[PDB]
C-alpha cells in the first residue's frame, strides 16, 4: 500500500578499474589476424595506437 | 661545450615527460579519453590537456 | 541495505549491451564512461554491489 517514494528498489552498482592491468573481462569483439611492416592501428586488449 | 648539450638534452625530456601530466583531466592518453566518453563531456577534459 | 554481497565478474566475455537497451532498469546512470561505449573497451576488476 506504501507509495512509489517507499516502495522497494532493487540496485546493482559497477565499479570498474580501467588501469592497463592483465586484463580479463572485455567486450564482444572478433580477433582479426595480425600484420607487420606495415603502420597499422592497432588494439590489444584495450591497448589502442598506431 | 659539455653544458650546452646537457642543457639542451634536460629541456627536450623535462618537454617529453610533460605529455604524461593529467593537468586535472581523468588521464594524459587523448585516445583513451575519447574511447571511453562521449564528445560532448570529452571536450571539457581536451581543453585543459590543450 | 547494511550488507551487500559483491561478486567478481572476471575471465569471461561481458556482452554489456543486452543490458541499457531493455527497460526494466528505471535508471542507467554512468560516470567514468559513456554508456553506449562499454562494448569496445576491456575492463579490469569488476566490482557489483546488489
Amino acid at each position: 500500500t506504501n507509495g512509489v517514494g517507499y516502495q522497494p528498489y532493487r540496485v546493482v552498482v559497477l565499479s570498474f578499474e580501467l588501469l592497463h592491468a592483465p586484463a580479463t573481462v572485455c567486450g564482444p569483439k572478433k580477433s582479426t589476424n595480425l600484420v607487420k611492416n606495415k603502420c597499422v592501428n592497432f588494439n590489444f586488449n584495450g591497448l589502442t595506437g598506431t | 661545450l659539455q653544458d650546452v648539450v646537457n642543457q639542451n638534452a634536460q629541456a627536450l625530456n623535462t618537454l617529453v615527460k610533460q605529455l604524461s601530466s593529467n593537468f586535472g583531466a581523468i588521464s594524459s592518453v587523448l585516445n583513451d579519453i575519447l574511447s571511453r566518453l562521449d564528445p560532448p563531456e570529452a571536450e571539457v577534459q581536451i581543453d585543459r590537456l590543450i | 541495505v547494511y550488507a551487500w554481497n559483491r561478486k567478481r565478474i572476471s575471465n569471461c566475455v561481458a556482452d554489456y549491451s543486452v543490458l541499457y537497451n531493455s527497460a526494466s532498469f528505471s535508471t542507467f546512470k554512468c560516470y567514468g564512461v559513456s554508456p553506449t561505449k562499454l562494448n569496445d573497451l576491456c575492463f579490469t576488476n569488476v566490482y557489483a554491489d546488489s
